[PDB]
């Protein structure tokens, strides 16, 4: 068993609904209980829900009881989490994890192994604020030169930044986004390069903001 | 429910040295079958969380042998015998005795290295940004250790307050350094009124603060 992938996450208003999916790759979910675990902004892990192999035992954290419903489908090799009546504090990265233990027919296994395959996570943002794509500004180089792109005024997270279509990775630092007073995010991505390359090398930052379907490339030159 | 507590909440360890993290539960995790239902997980920057230890003392397959776990009842320990630079991350214990599953707060592991002063760069706002009506001035501190740093903005030698924000990278898994951005935000109107912009950096690795500056606006 090697990977899972969570999807379905995005921006929703409080009171709204979302359906998350977790799909298995390289193994079948069917023998196993599957757990959802979330991580609120800059905080630790909290368990959300679990479902056993035959769907007879579904468990929920008190904070989501009656609002979330977990389910699974063998044909799709997938687990689903239907989230209704969403609350601001449901904002989090949601992870799906396979427990490799055998559970008999409910919370405690005599044949325990644990949560050995987790996904990369899907971000759910619950907010009344509107989607907004970023503006992208160059940070022009003034030995070694530093240059970058300022990715300003977007909502919600996340954006992805690459350089020269992924050809440039060494020396890249993409900073964590910071929420400004306006309630919009901003970050910079920087890279250091040879000063002697500036006349003959092109540097383009590739910015992608999936939530607003914006994709921007920006040339950074002296 | 069962509450899990970890100690310490942060560690700083030199590569090659051992590290220990303690986990305490609010009730015993020892089941009548003889096993203790305590797992350890690690979450590294931008990666899937990884199972390290299950049933208190068993190393999961694929986990390096530097990791071990011990303890029983309400007191457990994760030990790393010889830390490596890639061990940066946040380590969590989790009990698996009862629903709800519950996790400790997380313990952040930092790699200690020799002091490294930042390389400092300053960036004026682009002509392009000035059309938006706002001006951002960016000061970059690159590849330094330790994380603690003071960045002071001056505009025509007047100290700035309340109009800057900082962002710091996670510690690099190979060189054990940090990088930091400080962004000074002002109206285009205010930017164009003043001439000299400077960021002064103070850091353990700098015998005296370094200032980077530019003229325009």
């Amino acid at each position: 068993e090697e990977q899972v992938l969570e999807s379905g996450g995005g921006l929703v208003k409080p009171g709204g609904s979302l359906r998350l999916s977790c799909a298995a790759s390289g193994f079948t979910f069917s023998p196993y209980s599957v757990f959802w675990v979330r991580q609120a902004p800059g905080k630790g892990l909290e368990w959300v829900s679990s479902i056993n192999s035959d769907s007879t035992y579904k468990y929920y954290a008190d904070s989501v009881k009656g609002r979330f419903t977990i389910s699974r489908d063998n044909a799709e090799n997938s687990i689903f989490l239907q989230m209704n009546s969403l609350r601001a504090e449901d904002t989090a990265v949601y992870y799906c994890a396979r427990d490799r233990s055998y559970y008999a027919f409910g919370s405690l296994s005599d044949y325990y192994y644990g949560l050995d395959v987790w996904g990369q996570g899907t971000l759910v943002t619950v907010s009344s604020a509107s989607t907004k794509g970023p503006s992208v500004f160059p940070l022009a180089p003034s030995g070694t030169a530093a240059l970058g792109c300022l990715v300003k005024d977007y909502f919600p997270e996340p954006v992805t930044v690459s350089w020269n279509s992924g050809a440039l990775t060494s020396g890249v630092h993409t900073f964590p986004a910071v929420l400004q007073s306006s309630g919009l995010y901003s970050l910079s991505s920087v890279v250091t390069v040879p000063s002697s390359s500036l006349g003959t090398q092109t540097y383009i930052c590739n910015v992608n903001h999936k939530p607003s379907n914006t994709k921007v490339d920006k040339k950074v030159e002296p | 429910d069962i509450v899990m507590t970890q100690s310490p909440l942060s560690l700083s360890v030199t590569p090659g040295e051992p590290a220990s993290i303690s986990c305490r539960s609010s009730q015993s995790l020892l089941h009548t079958n003889g096993y203790n239902y305590l797992d350890w997980y690690v979450q590294k920057p931008g990666q899937s969380p990884q199972l390290l230890i299950y049933l208190a003392s068993n190393r999961a397959s694929g986990v390096p042998d530097r990791f071990s776990g011990s303890g029983s009842g309400t007191d457990f320990t994760l030990k790393i015998s010889r830390v490596e630079t890639e061990d940066v991350g946040v380590y969590y214990c989790m009990q698996a005795l009862q629903i709800p599953r519950t996790f400790g707060q997380g313990t952040k592991v930092e790699i200690k290295r020799t002091v490294a002063a930042p390389s400092v760069f300053i960036f004026p706002p682009s002509d392009e940004q000035l059309k938006s009506g706002t001006a951002s001035v960016v000061c970059l501190l690159n590849n330094f250790y330790p994380r603690e740093a003071k960045v002071q903005w001056k505009v025509d030698n007047a100290l700035q307050s309340g109009n800057s924000q900082e962002s710091v990278t996670e510690q690099d898994s190979k060189d054990s350094t940090y990088s930091l951005s400080s962004t000074l935000t002002l109206s285009k109107a205010d930017y164009e009124k003043h001439k000299v912009y400077a960021c002064e950096v103070t850091h353990q690795g700098l015998s005296s603060p370094v200032t980077k500056s530019f003229n325009r606006g």
